[PDB]
């Protein structure tokens, strides 16, 4: 009992040290110590300190080394032995961290388990080439249909996701992994995406809840959770979607696919600044690090989709960026935005209007395009982008009389405005993606009214099912949408608006 | 189930101020003498080792 | 059932729209709504008793 | 060397007893047996009734 515990924790003591490179403190302030020693010390290299802190080395200055500490001031003092431990950052590596919620250094604060890894790789890995890389051709869905139609996502892109916070931003996230499922359950491994969310700057209280989320709809065992939480240092949280990125080339490297969602990418800029104005390295902009851009760079520019000289594998990337007012002229965002493919920009609006969680998608854009879509929800779905292109335009006027046409689009926009709402954590088939749009598209849901929109969806879909659940069938199968089967399609959903 | 818990933290506790006390027992002892003597020989040992 | 009592319920609302009143109709309907809701949720408040007492 | 002598120092001749039961039992929520179920009365009793429902029903008119 007791005593199981204490023979465990003298044999993690049991074995003598024998030091070799040593540093000692002259003097310690503000999680710099500046250590005189450490005369061979690569840079990046973790150091271990005799309060058993570890430490990076951003200042390598000529006779004293400007460690900075990933932790407490209090546990250091003055004359203090600095070990070398010889190893740049570097972070278990393989499939161990499924179903794993885990610190920097990769140690589970969840405490599921010890990680299986194959290796130990560094923080910072170089982007790979342009030969590297091959076009994306494989979506990503996330069971909302806005999502995979209105803004078309693939597999190894980065695109952003801006927008502001508790609107459930990681709502927004969370729905991509529970559509994931249904892929995982697919036995490719390009379908099963590995996800990794990567927690920056958030109190472990929010994160349990996460993590109980994750594993309520049964998706935690495919996750990977890195925790960098509001307390935990700036060192980790600077450091955290790097490390987290080469879990990442791992995955993407086997060939297999997966998905990291830094959430928010803003916190890792603000842990930065703290540290590069404590190393006294000036802050750029709105006193955030001007090179602040660099590390963005290096960081996104690893989300790549293979080609199979490297395999075709890939990895997904989605930064979140918090916004305070959709300030875009921010200089963290305005990074960000450039570096990034495609956006999403999440408003707080149509929030207010009941979409929750809310997206405004005529401020949402993609710059990867319908390559990462469906055929058969391509297909379907261009006509709806233009009807709600008018619809923008002509909510200018929404508020009297009006002409048919104007009348007419009010009609059917008003209608698919409302089947575009969805609340959290309802993922939804492919196979049920495609029928949706077609009905609004050819205007069939503009009969049933508004309120009745609710009701049509529900029933429309099991109506299809028991009609043709063969038709369903056919388009999640086959992934192409015969004229045949639209021509079925077409007069089950009159027959459905009928009844 | 919460106060068996609780109860198991506390003797951990309890013999921490055990540990402690018999951290004073080494500091006294000619163990303090006749154990600096083996650390001393012992860096011999693994320094002609080097 | 239950269900059965109010599904006959809702027809004696059109049978007493026939002759006068629902008075009475509407005393008889509450009491039996009332208790059928309530011995739902009741029953499905009620777990068996019996706690892990091997687990802990 | 140094692990070890403290080691088998402490362990050996510390091992902790636990508090009384008593004390244990302060701490926790103990357990009693709940009673009764909860018994109501036959509804509406008698021939009052009876006559209740006789009488007062005739609600039928022009």
């Amino acid at each position: 009992e007791v005593s199981s515990i204490l023979e465990e924790r003298i044999k993690g003591v049991s074995d003598e040290a024998n030091l070799n490179e040593t540093g000692r403190v002259l003097a310690v302030g503000d999680g710099i110590a500046r250590v005189f020693g450490l005369n061979n010390i690569q840079a990046e290299e973790l150091v271990e300190f005799s309060s058993g802190v570890k430490g990076m080395a951003l200042n390598l200055e000529p006779g004293q080394v400007g460690i900075v500490l990933f932790g407490s001031d209090r546990l250091v003092k003055e004359g203090e032995l600095v070990k070398r431990t010889g190893n740049i950052v570097d972070v278990p590596v393989g499939p161990g961290l499924l179903g794993r919620v885990v610190d920097a250094l990769g140690n589970p604060i969840d405490g599921k388990g010890p990680i299986d890894a194959a290796g130990r790789s560094r923080a910072q890995v170089k982007a790979p080439g342009i030969l590297p890389r091959r076009s994306v051709h494989e979506p990503v869905q996330t069971g909302l249909k806005a999502v995979d139609a209105l803004v078309p996502i693939g597999r190894g892109q980065r695109e952003l996701i801006i927008g502001d916070r508790q609107t459930g931003k990681t709502a927004v996230a969370l729905d991509t992994i529970l559509n994931q499922k249904r892929w995982n359950n697919g036995s490719d491994e390009s379908k099963k995406l590995y996800c990794v969310y990567v927690a920056v700057g958030q109190k472990r209280s929010t994160v349990a809840q996460l993590v109980q989320t994750l594993e309520q709809h049964d998706a935690m065992k495919y996750s990977i959770i890195v925790a960098a939480t509001a307390s935990e240092a700036a060192p980790l949280q600077y450091l955290a979607p790097f490390t987290a990125a080469s879990i990442g080339e791992w995955f993407r490297d086997n060939g297999k696919h997966a998905l990291i969602v830094y959430d928010d990418l803003s916190k890792q800029a603000v842990a930065y600044r703290q540290l590069s104005l404590l190393l006294r390295r000036p802050p750029g902009r709105e006193a955030y690090p001007g090179d602040v851009f660099y590390l963005h760079s290096r960081l996104l520019e690893r989300a790549a989709k293979l080609s199979e000289k490297e395999g075709s594998g890939s990895l997904t990337a989605l930064p979140v960026i918090e916004t305070q007012g959709g300030d875009v002229s921010a200089y963290i965002p305005t990074n960000v935005i450039s570096i990034t493919d495609g956006q999403i920009f999440l408003e707080a609006e149509l929030f207010y209007k009941g979409i929750r969680p809310a997206i405004n998608v005529g401020l949402s854009v993609s710059r990867v395009g319908s390559a990462a879509q469906v055929k058969a929800l391509k297909q379907v779905a261009g006509s709806l982008k233009l009807f709600l292109a008018q619809y923008r335009e002509v909510a200018a006027f929404a508020q009297s009389d009006l002409d048919a046409s104007t009348k007419q689009t009010l009609v059917r926009g008003e209608r698919l405005t409302q089947l575009l709402k969805q609340n959290q954590y309802s993922p939804l088939a492919t196979e049920e993606q495609v029928p949706l749009i077609y009905a609004g598209v050819n205007g069939h849901l503009d009969g049933i009214e508004l309120s009745r929109i609710g009701e049509f969806e529900s029933s429309f879909l099991s109506y299809l099912k028991s009609n043709h659940n063969e038709l369903l069938t056919e388009i999640r199968e086959k992934g192409e949408l015969s004229k045949e089967l639209l021509a079925s399609l077409k007069s089950a959903t009159e027959s459905f608006v009928a009844t | 189930v919460r106060y068996e818990a609780s109860l198991r933290q506390l003797e951990q506790r309890q013999l921490a101020k055990s540990v402690i006390s018999r951290v004073q027992s080494e500091l006294g002892n000619p163990k303090f003498q006749e154990k600096v003597l083996q650390q001393s020989i012992s860096e011999i040992e693994q320094l002609l080792s080097k | 059932a239950k269900s059965a009592a109010n599904k006959l319920d809702w027809a004696k609302v059109i049978s007493s729209l026939r002759i006068t009143g629902s008075t009475a109709t509407q005393l008889s309907s509450f009491k039996k709504r009332n208790d059928e809701a309530r011995r739902q949720l009741l029953e499905l408040q009620s777990q068996p008793t019996e706690v892990d007492f091997s687990h802990y | 060397n140094v692990i070890q002598d403290l080691y088998l120092r402490e362990l050996k001749d510390t091992k902790l007893a636990p508090s009384t039961l008593q004390d244990a039992e302060g701490n926790v929520k103990p357990w009693n047996p709940p009673q009764k179920p909860n018994l109501p009365e036959l509804e509406l009793q008698g021939p009052e009734a009876l006559k209740a429902y006789t009488e007062q029903n005739v609600e039928t008119a022009h």
